[PDB]
Order: structure tokens, then C-alpha cells, then sequence
């Protein structure tokens, strides 16, 4: 319900005014000049702070293509010297693009968050999903990050409580097949939580 | 007349073949400024108008130089000459729309004071170019004007330039920044509530000891820096979903820690408010 | 935005009646 | 089957799947719109709420879809207090997307809950909360509800004062609340403060971002609350002039835009001189379009009025050199906005020292044509758009300047596209309907540009003919030469669709040139493939050869006026054979019907009229026996009167059944029945008591608006017969041979002077029909309601209005009069109880309570008549007509007390 309710009118359609009064000629951005304004060899954050500042206001059909390049930039999203707008506007993005294209922004985010490769498709994830608990280290300490990872986690853990449904439906050709689905999913869910619960340890290094 | 040299205008910009058509025009347009400047008297610009138009329009040259043009510019902004300034910041925008050259850091600050205490009509375009091909630091140019000059509208814009340009709050030159957040401004509470949002953890514990050390020269301003601390306790990113308004009284959840002669420089900052009183009173 | 405010003949100012006399009149597209 | 599709639907709700439930829950709307009942709606809004109130959180956001979208029937629910109960029931749950969602319910439900105190607590404690979906859905319903309450309002003006200027809650936040401040307008004081914590607001954050927010917020303030408005008009000529902003400058532009729609008359002088003077020194193109477009719609209305007011040369004035330059301006849209300006300048106020720009004026018309004719753009398009009204408006205004408008646009009809022929053409269609002696100044050519349409391309073809036909039959008005129909045939059969033909011919039947239409009627004929439609056209095709008859007449010559009324008259009876054979139950024609055989009945009126004015050519004087009224012509003229009173009775009963047309068919149907009392009173004045007429007509008889060339030919006849009657007045005998020559050159004139059939005729625009549910126990069919014969009937009448589309485009509805009447059935028949009720709208709904006294013994008979009261004053009779049967049983008891008594 969330992504739904985060797509609703807010209070009074300031958006659409900003949409209306700031974005009269945005034609000049593209997704590859955001490319070669990440992938620079120095870190000029001010061109890519620019892009995706403007980047805020397009409707989400309209910021469809861009999600190539912002989820395959991601993982540069995480060295110590990032500014916090860029941080939390890509986070505003991605919770802009999770409205539209769930799935596959999903299945992009798993690829490009994780540690360096292994290139992961939905059907892993649905069969597992704690590999969205498998991020980069630096991930556990980037708030925007790990706000991405835990609806991302969600998301997956309904999707493999409704992937085991469907594949023990199929497969017939009943009580204990059903009550070893619903101890797999409790096990599931609690292994989650105790995942998420060691993340919330201060780690050895800090302390 | 009017419709004849505009029909005439819209051809010369459609036939852009050699612009030779354009060059006589263009000399067709100054007899006729000329002619119209020594004999039309009463009838002041009735069509007359148009054809300046047209010659400003058809006078939009490529400058050559680049970097003198900023001399000229401020020597005319002495001389206090409209249409001379105009054009100078006409030639000086359409160099910078050129291929990017090498511009001088010391009298870009003394143009753009001179466009902002003058009214300029091109002065949000002639910013933009000069700070998207900026061959020096455009941020301490910013402040300096920010911090210095008192310019009553434009400094908004200037205030919107330093966000669009200084990626944190806090990135290269922290003491203008610190003086210009606190001081003995209007647009101080919105930097500071972003300084509140915008910096990272680390440089918001770097202002946070540097706001109350040990310092006699009370060079910053109590109202702003208390509010500041206020504010950094109750940031909702820290209580983002921890249930409200059902507290225990005697249970504290939790506080800020700060070392012993931090806690003194507070409370001598406090009293140093407390101690104020210009029409306040005791109550 | 319109000239003609009495124009009979808009882009979509036809009713029913008219709408299926166009569709059963447009298609045999000749006339003696 | 209205409560089955409820019972079917909560079938579906009953599910223990989410699927079927939310499939119930959106399939709700549809429901809501088929039966709008508000039994219906109550029933299914608390079985939303019982839903809404146990449910998987992803129910609540489709019921709250519903919700949003079902807002006009929010008002319709009976039991408001089990509703908002079991809405407000999920706020004190801890899951906080569900708090959210009930907030939204809440902001969405504040139409019918204003003064709901525990909503206002609930929204106070939610807004300061700490998850951020809570505290945005609390900010939507705190935008909601001070809208509407004003306790609200000022408590949250102090909480969202602390909020937003707190220096926590960041930048997003702030801008999301701002409208909480734009909501603010109920009182005097609560107004001044937000004013001022505004001003404090858009002076303490200098952004981009929040002044656009703060200054549109601002100004929605002052458009709410018009007691300072020239004060934001005033400060946005500062904050468009003194600030280096674009943004902020776009929004000063479509901020002025609002004012200027909104409240016109407060723009002070100085303020448009503020305007003018800042579109002056702009440097930039978009911002000077900005504008200027500000300054055409200004200029449309009584601001200029004002401006160019007596206590400086008006040529000084900024405004008309501004336009001046700006109409000489090289972009086509500020072009169009500059001409708009110099058009609107010269249509209004008449001082002398503004006439040259007349001139200017027209120059500038043609200029600007010349550079959108050859340029097949959208854009250019729109400025064909806005430079042909201008033109239209310019000749209107200033007839002197009319005829070199016209002949200007002639020049451009010889050199442009396809698609610039159309809209020109249709400017010159309505210059040369209204004002028509410039029309003929066309003529042939327009032929040779009809020629060169031989040769033209397809694809914009079929409405290229149909615009240059329809000046064609404009500008001829008097008649068409016989070559002038050869070549237009001849073109039409070299390329044609068959439905540009039919519309050729509809605009001959229009016009009133039926000869063409009656040719295109007849290859109509040949062609088409259905029952009904094939009928149409016949019946239309046999109404233009009744017309052509009728223009086949010769004044001065009576047995060429009976010969040609005959056929007229058997030629219409065809005609209206056809049309009563192509009625159809989907559409049931019923104008057409009826304005066929009133014009029938007419022209029989006008027959016996003329026979009757020979009878005293073909009678005595009157008998041996008489030697005031003597002879069968006194009883035979009294027999005319009762027929023309009834036919003017019967026009007047079509105008007020209608109520769908427009002021052209109406006008027409006006045109009708004044012809009716014309000669009502030309034959009460000539012959029957010429003593007690005494008027010799003291009212005007010109200075018309004259909307059309028949409207003109109409009123001109008018006057004639009027004039003839005023010097026939009391001179002669009462019989009289100058009364029946008077009444015979007046049927001659009312004949020669066409017809013409209008748009609702053939197309139909707006529709608009009434339901009337009637509950007493609304019965079945002959099965009637028993009545007890000792308490009245509470009918009950419910009703709701259905409209076609664009709800009201020419009318809108704004009382309803319900009429109820009953009659003894059994076999003035229960006149006692003819009761009347007004009822204002709500949205659709009609609810009033009618109480029906049955008395006697008998069946009785209720009918229910509906009348539509429009804004200008005028009663529609259009409605249902419902009939209801009632028996009247009497008690036993009651009935043996009779009998003892």
C-alpha cells in the first residue's frame, strides 16, 4: 500500500505547478549525459546534482528510461565523500520508479547493490530473498540505501510467500505439503527479521 | 512600412544563405535610425521603434575576446550608460556561450556587483554562463557577494545559486560559510534549516564543536545557534517512526552528549542571550 | 477559440442521428 | 432490479479472497451512476464502511478511490452518523498506512462532516506525528477540512504557523504545507495573519522553490478573499519588474492571468501602467508573450474602460504604443496578442483621439494573415484562430471600417492552403450573416476560387466545399442565378463524399435557397442504406419542394397564391407522411414532428384566410334579413380569429417544450408566432371592433439586433403590415375591400419571405431529461395503491436530472417546478388538490414531500408535470408526465357509521 499511497495528491498539487512553471525546456538532458556526468574520472557532483534535481520533476512514464543509468550508477552511490541531496534524491527517483516498474527495478537494484559478479534473475529471488540482505557492507550504513533494500525486501518476501503458493498448487501430481510451506515461510520471515536485527548491531570497528 | 520590414526581417531569418541579404539590411536598418534620429521629432518612435528592434536583434555579434570585455563592462558601469551596458553584457554572454576560455577571478566579483546594484535585465543568463564554464571557484565569488553585497532581490537569486552550485552546505571554504550562517541575514533561516537537512553526519559534529567551543570573540549569533541545536535533537530522520505521544515522564529516551567546557561555552552562550534585553524585559 | 460561434460544422458537433447517417453515407463515396 | 445489482455486488463482498472484494468495491461507481438514488447510495455507503471498517489495508485505498471519485453523491447519504462512526473507527489503530488512509477518507468525506470535533482532534494529533505518510495524508485532510470549517482554520493557522516557520521540518515539508495557508480565507483577521506570516514567509526564504509556492498561495489568498487584492496586484508588478528570476517572473505572468480573469474591475490605472512599462524593457520573447497575453485578456473586458478615463493625449499612453510594437513584433503570437489589444482598444470607448488606430487596426489584420496563411502549423493555426475573431469583432464593432475588412479577406482567400480556406471562410460566413449588404460585393468571385477547388487536393477537400458552399449561401441574400447552381452541381458531381452533399444541403435548407435543396435531397434519395434515415431525406426532400412552390408567387395576384398554397400544402403532407414514418424509438423525432405540422396548420390558416377574403367576392352582403355585423363573413373572420390564437398557443407551447435548442431556433419559432399574432391583429383591427384598438402601434419598430437576414426580411414585413394597419384604421366601412386586400397583400408577404429550418432541426446539442421516480409504492402497472379514505397520500416524488453531455451549454437549470394534479377516474373531476413546489438542486437530486387528498370514493388519477426555471427567469414544460392509479377503500367501521347515520 505503500507505493500506492506515495502516488496519491498530497496537498495541493504542487507538483503539478512545478511541473507547470519549471520544466519548460528540459529537453536537453538525457540519460547518457547523466552516464558520462556519474562516470567522470573526477567526482564533479554539482553536473549530476544538476541533472537529477531536474530529473525530480518529470512524471514517472517520462523517467522510465532513466532508470538504466541511475540503477547501474548506484553502486558508485556509496564512497565517503557523496553529498546527502544526491543520496536522497536518487532515493526520491527510485521511489518515483517504483510506482510504475516494480519488478524489474527490483531485479535491476538486486544487481547493482550487491558486493564486488553475479547477474541475478526473478525467479532466484523469488525463491530467495535474502539476497537483498546480501548488499554491499556500505549499504548498511547509507539510510537512503538501505530505505531502497527494505521495501525491496518486503516486496520480495510477499513475492516468495505467493511464488510457494503457486508452485505447491501446481505440483500435485496435501495437509503436510501445505503445513511444510506455511513452517518454510515462518522460518523465512524470522530469518529476516534476525537479519535485520544483527544490521541494527554497532558493528566491531566503530566500537 | 512595419509590415513591410517585417516581412522582409522574416526572410532574412529564414535565408540564412550567406547572410549577404542580411548585411544589407542590416545597412538599409542604420540609414533609416539614422534618418528617423535627425528628422522624426513629434512622431517619436511610432514604427521607429521597430527598426531599433530589428537592428538589436541583427546586431547579436560573437565577441572576440573573452576576458578584456570584463574591463570594459565595469569601466561602463562607472560611466553609468544603459544601452553601453546592455550591449556589453550582450557581446560578454554570447562569448561565454562560445568555447570555454580563461576568466579572471578577481573583477568577476567587482561585474557582478556592478550588475546587481545597477538593474540588469540579463543578469540570471549572464550568471548562468559565467558559473557553467567557471575556471575558478564560483562558490567563494558567491558568498563574498552573498556576505557582502546588499542587493534586496537578487540576493535570493544568488542564495538559490549557492544551493545549486555547493553540493553540501559545508563543502571547500568553511569559514565564509560559518560567518555567513552565523554572525554578530533575511535568507539566514533558510540556509540553515538545509545546513540542518543537507550536511552530513561527521560535518554537522564538526559545526557542532566548532558552534560551542572555546571562543571570546562571540562570533556567532545565539539566536541561530540555539535554534540550530534545537532543531539537530528533533531531526525526524532520528524518531522517523517511533510512536508519539505516548511517553513515560520519569523514562528519558534520549539526549546529545557533549563534554564538560562544551556544556560552559552553552550556558555562557545562553546567558549571553539572556543578557540582551534591548525592549524584551525580565518576563 | 472559435470564429464561427453559429458554425454548424465543427470538429465534434454531431449527434447520434447525424453520427450513424455519416457512417451509413461516407462509405459509398459516390454520387450521380 | 436496483437493489439486485446491490445484492449482487455485496455477494462479491462477502468473499474471503481480496480479489473479489476489491473487484465488488471498484465495480461500485458504475452502480452509483446507473441507479442515483439516494436509498440505493446509503445502503451501499454503509456497506463500504462496514467493509472499510475490517479490512487488509490495500481494500481501504479502493474504497477510498470510491470515495474520491463518487464526491457528488457524498451529500446524497441519509444515515451520516453509522458511516462516519465506522470510518472513524480505524484512527485509533496502530498501523499507520492505515491511520493514513482513514485520514485521507476523512479529507475526502469533509463535504458532509464540516463540524466534526474528534476529526479536528485526530487531524491535530496525526499532523505532528513522525511517519511521514501520516503526517502527508494529514496534511491533505487539513487542507480538506479548512476549506470548509473555520474553527479548524484558525487553530491549524496557529499549528501550521509553528510548523512552518519551526526550522525543523524541512524544506519539502514546507512547501507541501504553504496551502494549508492558500485554504485560510473565512475571516478578517484569520486573513490578515496568514497575509502577514506570508509576507514574512516569502521574505524569509528566498528560494526558487518556496517563493513560487508562497506567491501562488498568496495570491489564491487574495483571489479568496477580495478585500486587498489591488495590494498582490501591486506587489507582483514589483516581483515581475525588481527580480532576476525567470521562474518567479512566469508565475508573476500566470498569476496576473488569474487576477485579471478573476476580478477585472480592481486594476487600477497605475497598475496597467506598471504592466505595459515592465512588457516594455523586457529583453526576453516567452516573458513578453507572458505579458502581453495578460494585457489581451485585460483588455477584453472593463478594465480599459477605466483606463482610458476622463481625469494626457491617449497616443502618449503606454498601452497603445506597446501594442503598437508588439503588433509589429516578428513572433506570430505576440502578434496575435497585440492585435487582440488594438482590436479590443478600437471596439471599445469612442473618443475622437484614438480613431487613426482604427486604421492601424486593419493594416495590422491583414499583415498578420499574410504571415500565418503559408505556414501549416498548430501554432499558425491557432493565430488564424485568434486573428479571424479579431477581425470578425473589429468589423462588428466599427461597421465604417467593415467593408475594407472584408474586401481584404477576399485577397487572402485567392493565396493559401487548404487548411487556411476554412475559418476564413467562416469569417466571412458570420460578417456577411449579420451585416449582409457586403455579401453580394463577393459573389462571382468566389465562383473562380470554387473553380480552383476543381483542381485542389483530397484530404482537407470535403470541408473546404462545405465552408465555401456555406458562404456561398450566405452571401446570396437574395437569390441564386440559375448558372451559379450549374456550376455548383457540375463541381459537386466531379468529386464528392455524400456526406459533404448532405451538408451542402442542410445549409441550403437553412439559408432558404431550396431549389439546391431540393436536387441535393433527391440524389440523397437514390442513395443510403437504411428505413429511417431514407424517410429523412425524403420528407426533407418533399419540405423543399413545398418551399420552392411557395417562393413561386407574384404579388398583387390571389389565384397564384391559392394555386401554389395547395401545392405547398400536398407536397408538406408528403413530407410529413415521411417524417411519421421515419420515427424511431431510439430517436424519437418530436421537433421536427411538431414544427411540420405547425407550419402546415399555418399555411391552411393563411388558405382559409385567403379563401375567406374572397367569400365577399362570392356571397352577399349578407341576407334579405339585414337591412354591427351583418353577412357569414363576420362569423367566418371570428373563426380565423380562434384558429390564429390556437396556432399562436400551440407555437408558444413548442418554444417552452424544448428547452434543447438554440437562440437561433428559438428565434425562429419567435419569428412564427409573432407572424400568428401579426395577423391575429391585423384582422381585430381591420374588421372585428375596429372602436377599442386605440394603439396605432406606440411602441419601437427599429433599432433590432437583426442576428439574421431572415430575422430582417421577417421584421421588415412586420412593420409593413403594421403601417398598413396604423393608416386602415378607422376610415372605411367594417366590411370593407382595402381590409381584405390589406389582409391579402399580408399573407402574400409573409410567404414571399421563406423559411428557414434551423439547427435543431437537424442536430441536437445539449440533452437534458428528468427521471421523477415516484414512491408512494410506486405499484406495477394497473394495479393501484390502496388508499383508506380518511388520510391523504404522501406521494413522495423523487427525481434526478440526466444530462447528455457538457452538462448545460446554452441553459442551465436552476429551480424545478413540480406540478401534481389528480382526476376521477370512475366512470372538474378532482381539480381540488392541484399543487405546485419549487426545488433547487443540490447536484442532480429532487426531494419534496407531496401530500394528495382522496376523498370522495373513487379511482383516482395522479399526474406529475415537471418545469424547468432557468437563470434568466423563462419556465421550460418539459418532464415525464408520470400517471400513477390510485383505489380509495374505505374502512368498515366508518362505513357501517355511514349506514346508521
Amino acid at each position: 500500500v505503500d507505493d500506492w499511497i506515495c502516488e496519491e495528491e498530497i496537498t495541493g498539487t504542487d507538483a503539478l505547478l512545478r511541473r507547470m512553471l519549471l520544466t519548460n525546456n528540459a529537453k536537453n538532458h538525457s540519460p547518457k549525459q547523466l552516464q558520462e556526468a556519474f562516470s567522470a574520472v573526477p567526482v564533479n557532483n554539482t553536473q549530476v546534482m544538476q541533472i537529477i534535481e531536474h530529473l525530480t520533476l518529470l512524471s514517472a512514464s517520462e523517467l522510465i528510461p532513466y532508470a538504466e543509468v541511475l540503477t547501474s550508477n548506484m553502486s558508485q552511490l556509496l564512497n565517503s565523500g557523496v553529498p546527502r541531496r544526491i543520496l536522497q534524491t536518487v532515493n526520491k527517483l527510485w521511489m518515483v520508479l517504483n510506482t510504475v516498474m516494480p519488478r524489474r527495478l527490483w531485479v535491476m537494484t538486486v544487481n547493482a547493490l550487491q558486493p564486488s559478479q553475479q547477474k541475478y534473475t526473478q525467479n532466484d529471488l523469488m525463491i530467495d530473498p535474502l539476497i537483498v540482505l546480501r548488499c554491499d557492507q556500505r549499504v548498511h550504513r547509507c539510510p537512503p540505501l538501505m530505505d531502497i533494500t527494505l521495501h525491496m525486501l518486503n516486496g520480495y518476501l510477499l513475492a516468495s510467500k505467493a511464488y510457494l503458493s503457486a508452485h505447491l498448487k501446481e505440483t500435485e501430481q496435501e495437509v503436510t505439503r501445505e503445513e511444510l510451506k506455511n513452517a518454510l515461510l515462518a522460518a523465512q520471515d524470522s530469518a529476516a527479521v534476525q537479519i535485520l536485527l544483527e544490521i541494527c548491531l554497532p558493528t566491531e570497528e566503530e566500537k | 512600412l512595419q509590415m513591410l520590414q517585417w516581412l522582409d526581417s522574416p526572410g532574412v531569418e529564414g535565408g540564412p544563405l550567406r547572410a549577404q541579404l542580411r548585411m544589407l539590411a542590416s545597412q538599409a536598418s542604420a540609414g533609416r535610425r539614422l534618418s528617423d534620429v535627425r528628422g522624426g521629432l513629434l512622431r517619436l518612435a511610432e514604427a521607429l521603434a521597430f527598426r531599433q528592434d530589428l537592428e538589436v536583434v541583427s546586431s547579436t555579434v560573437r565577441a572576440v575576446i573573452a576576458t578584456l570585455r570584463s574591463g570594459e563592462q565595469c569601466s561602463v558601469e562607472p560611466d553609468l550608460i544603459s544601452k553601453v551596458l546592455q550591449g556589453l553584457i550582450e557581446v560578454r554572454s554570447p562569448h561565454l556561450e562560445e568555447l570555454l576560455t580563461a576568466f579572471f577571478s578577481a573583477t568577476a566579483d567587482a561585474a557582478s556587483p556592478f550588475p546587481a546594484c545597477k538593474p540588469v535585465v540579463v543578469v540570471s543568463s549572464l550568471l548562468l554562463q559565467e558559473e557553467e564554464p567557471l575556471a575558478g571557484g564560483k562558490p567563494g565569488a558567491d558568498g563574498g557577494s552573498l556576505e557582502a553585497v546588499r542587493l534586496g532581490p537578487s540576493s535570493g537569486l544568488l542564495v538559490d545559486w549557492l544551493e545549486m552550485l555547493d553540493p553540501e552546505v559545508v563543502s571547500s571554504c568553511p569559514d565564509l560559510q560559518l560567518r555567513l550562517l552565523f554572525s554578530r541575514p533575511s535568507f539566514r533561516p533558510y540556509l540553515l534549516t538545509l545546513f540542518t537537512h543537507q550536511s552530513s553526519w561527521p560535518t554537522l559534529h564538526q559545526c557542532i564543536r566548532v558552534l560551542l567551543g572555546k571562543s571570546r570573540e562571540q562570533r556567532f549569533d545565539p539566536s541561530a545557534s540555539l535554534d540550530f541545536l534545537w532543531a539537530c535533537i528533533h531531526v525526524p530522520r532520528i524518531w522517523q517512526g517511533r510512536d508519539q505521544r505516548t511517553p513515560q515522564k520519569r523514562r528519558e529516551e534520549l539526549v546529545l552528549r557533549v563534554q564538560g567546557p562544551e556544556l560552559i561555552s552553552l550556558v555562557e552562550l545562553i546567558l549571553a542571550e539572556a543578557e540582551t534585553r534591548s525592549q524584551d524585559g525580565d518576563t | 477559440a472559435h470564429v464561427w460561434e453559429d458554425n454548424w460544422d465543427d470538429d465534434n458537433v454531431e449527434d447520434d442521428f447525424s453520427n450513424q447517417l455519416r457512417a451509413e453515407l461516407e462509405k459509398h463515396g459516390y454520387k450521380m | 432490479d436496483a437493489n439486485s445489482a446491490l445484492m449482487e455486488l455485496d455477494k462479491g463482498l462477502r468473499s474471503g479472497k481480496l480479489g473479489e472484494q476489491c473487484e465488488a468495491v471498484v465495480r461500485f461507481p458504475r452502480l452509483f451512476q446507473k441507479y442515483p438514488f439516494p436509498i440505493l447510495i446509503n445502503s451501499a455507503f454503509l456497506k463500504l464502511a462496514d467493509v472499510f471498517r475490517v479490512g487488509n489495508n490495500f481494500l481501504r485505498l479502493c474504497v477510498l478511490k470510491v470515495t474520491q471519485q463518487s464526491e457528488k453523491h457524498l451529500e446524497k447519504i441519509l444515515n451520516v452518523d453509522e458511516f462516519v462512526k465506522r470510518i472513524f473507527s480505524v484512527i485509533h489503530s496502530n498501523d499507520p498506512v492505515a491511520r493514513a488512509i482513514t485520514l485521507r477518507m476523512l479529507g475526502s468525506l469533509a463535504s458532509i462532516i464540516p463540524e466534526r470535533k474528534n476529526a479536528h482532534h485526530s487531524i491535530r494529533q496525526s499532523l505532528d506525528s513522525h511517519d511521514n505518510v501520516e503526517v502527508e495524508a494529514a496534511v491533505f485532510a487539513a487542507a480538506n477540512f479548512s476549506a470548509q470549517s473555520k474553527d479548524f482554520a484558525v487553530g491549524i493557522c496557529n499549528k501550521i504557523s509553528e510548523m512552518i516557520q519551526g526550522l525543523a521540518t524541512p524544506v519539502d515539508l514546507k512547501l507541501k504545507l504553504i496551502p494549508i495557508l492558500q485554504h485560510m480565507h473565512h475571516d478578517a483577521i484569520l486573513a490578515s495573519s496568514a497575509r502577514q506570516l506570508l509576507q514574512q514567509l516569502v521574505t524569509s526564504y528566498p528560494s526558487t522553490k518556496m517563493v513560487i509556492v508562497s506567491l501562488h498561495t498568496f495570491t489564491l489568498l487574495a483571489a479568496s478573499s477580495l478585500v486587498d487584492t489591488p495590494k498582490q496586484i501591486q506587489l507582483l508588478l514589483q516581483y515581475l519588474k525588481n527580480d532576476p528570476r525567470k521562474a518567479v517572473k512566469r508565475l508573476a505572468i500566470q498569476d496576473l492571468k488569474l487576477l485579471a480573469n478573476k476580478t477585472p474591475h480592481t486594476w487600477s490605472r497605475e497598475n496597467i501602467q506598471a504592466l505595459c512599462e515592465c512588457a516594455l524593457q523586457t529583453p526576453y520573447d516567452s516573458l513578453k508573450l507572458g505579458m502581453l497575453s495578460v494585457l489581451s485578456t485585460l483588455s477584453g473586458t472593463i478594465a480599459i474602460k477605466h483606463y482610458f478615463s476622463i481625469v494626457s493625449s491617449p497616443r502618449s499612453s503606454d498601452l497603445v504604443k506597446l501594442a503598437q510594437e508588439c503588433c509589429y513584433h516578428n513572433n506570430r503570437g505576440i502578434a496575435a496578442h497585440g492585435v487582440r489589444v488594438l482590436t479590443n482598444i478600437t471596439v471599445s470607448c469612442q473618443e475622437k483621439d484614438l480613431l487613426a488606430l482604427e486604421q492601424d487596426a486593419v493594416f495590422g489584420l491583414e499583415s498578420l494573415l499574410v504571415l500565418c496563411s503559408q505556414d501549416d502549423s498548430p501554432g499558425a493555426q491557432a493565430t488564424l484562430k485568434i486573428a479571424l475573431n479579431c477581425m470578425v469583432k473589429l468589423a462588428k464593432g466599427r461597421p465604417h471600417l467593415s467593408q475594407s475588412v472584408v474586401e481584404t479577406l477576399l485577397t487572402q482567400l485567392h493565396s493559401a492552403q487548404d487548411a487556411a480556406r476554412i475559418l476564413m471562410c467562416h469569417c466571412l460566413a458570420a460578417i456577411a450573416m449579420q451585416l449582409p449588404v457586403l455579401g453580394d460585393g463577393m459573389l462571382g468571385d468566389l465562383m473562380e476560387l470554387y473553380k480552383v477547388i476543381g483542381r485542389s487536393a483530397t484530404d482537407k477537400q470535403q470541408e473546404l466545399l462545405v465552408s465555401l458552399a456555406t458562404v456561398i449561401f450566405v452571401a446570396s441574400q437574395k437569390a441564386l442565378s440559375v448558372e451559379s447552381k450549374a456550376v455548383i452541381k457540375q463541381q459537386l458531381e466531379s468529386v464528392s463524399n455524400g456526406w459533404t452533399v448532405y451538408r451542402i444541403a442542410r445549409q441550403a435548407s437553412r439559408m432558404g435557397n431550396h431549389d439546391m435543396a431540393k436536387e441535393l435531397y433527391q440524389s440523397l434519395l437514390t442513395q443510403v442504406a437504411s428505413e429511417h434515415f431514407y424517410f429523412w431525406l425524403n420528407s426533407l426532400k418533399e419540405f423543399s419542394h413545398a418551399e420552392q412552390c411557395l417562393t413561386g408567387l407574384q404579388e398583387e395576384n390571389y389565384s397564384s397564391a391559392l394555386s401554389c398554397i395547395a401545392e405547398s400544402l400536398k407536397f408538406y403532407h408528403k413530407g410529413i407522411a415521411s417524417l411519421t414514418a421515419a420515427s424511431t424509438p431510439l430517436n424519437p423525432l418530436s421537433f421536427q414532428c411538431e414544427f411540420v405540422k405547425l407550419r402546415i396548420d399555418l399555411l391552411q390558416a393563411f388558405s382559409q384566410l385567403i379563401c375567406t377574403c374572397n367569400s365577399l367576392k362570392t356571397s352577399p352582403p349578407p341576407a334579405i334579413a339585414t337591412t354591427q355585423r351583418c353577412g357569414r363573413i363576420s362569423n367566418q373572420m371570428k373563426q380565423s380569429m380562434e384558429e390564429f390564437r390556437s396556432l399562436a398557443s400551440r407555437y408558444g407551447d413548442l418554444y417552452q417544450a424544448s428547452f434543447d435548442a438554440d437562440s437561433a431556433t428559438l428565434r425562429n419559432v419567435e419569428l412564427q408566432q409573432q407572424s400568428c399574432l401579426l395577423i391575429s391583429h391585423a384582422i381585430e383591427a381591420l374588421i372585428l371592433d375596429p372602436e377599442s384598438a386605440s394603439f396605432q402601434e406606440y411602441g419601437s419598430t427599429g433599432t433590432a439586433h437583426a442576428d439574421s437576414e431572415y430575422e430582417r426580411r421577417m421584421m421588415s414585413v412586420y412593420n409593413h403590415v403594421l403601417e398598413e394597419v396604423e393608416s386602415l384604421n378607422r376610415k372605411y366601412t367594417p366590411v370593407s375591400y382595402m381590409h381584405t386586400a390589406c389582409l391579402c397583400n399580408a399573407i402574400i408577404a409573409l410567404l414571399k419571405v421563406p423559411l428557414s429550418f434551423q439547427r435543431y432541426f437537424f442536430q441536437k446539442l445539449q440533452s437534458t431529461s428528468i427521471k421523477l421516480a415516484l414512491s408512494p409504492s410506486p405499484r406495477n402497472p394497473a394495479e393501484p395503491i390502496a388508499v383508506q379514505n380518511n388520510q391523504q397520500l404522501a406521494l413522495k416524488v423523487e427525481g434526478v436530472v440526466q444530462h447528455g453531455s457538457k452538462p448545460g451549454l446554452f441553459r442551465k437549470i436552476q429551480s424545478v417546478c413540480l406540478n401534481v394534479s389528480s382526476t376521477l377516474q370512475s366512470k372538474i373531476d378532482n381539480m381540488t388538490n392541484e399543487m405546485e413546489q419549487r426545488v433547487e438542486p443540490h447536484n442532480d437530486y429532487f426531494s419534496t414531500q407531496f401530500l394528495l387528498n382522496f376523498a370522495i370514493l373513487g379511482t383516482h388519477n395522479i399526474t406529475v408535470e415537471s418545469s424547468v426555471k432557468d437563470a434568466n427567469g423563462i419556465v421550460w414544460k418539459t418532464g415525464p408526465r408520470t400517471t400513477i392509479f390510485v383505489k380509495s377503500l374505505e374502512d368498515p367501521y366508518s362505513q357501517q357509521i355511514r349506514l346508521q347515520q
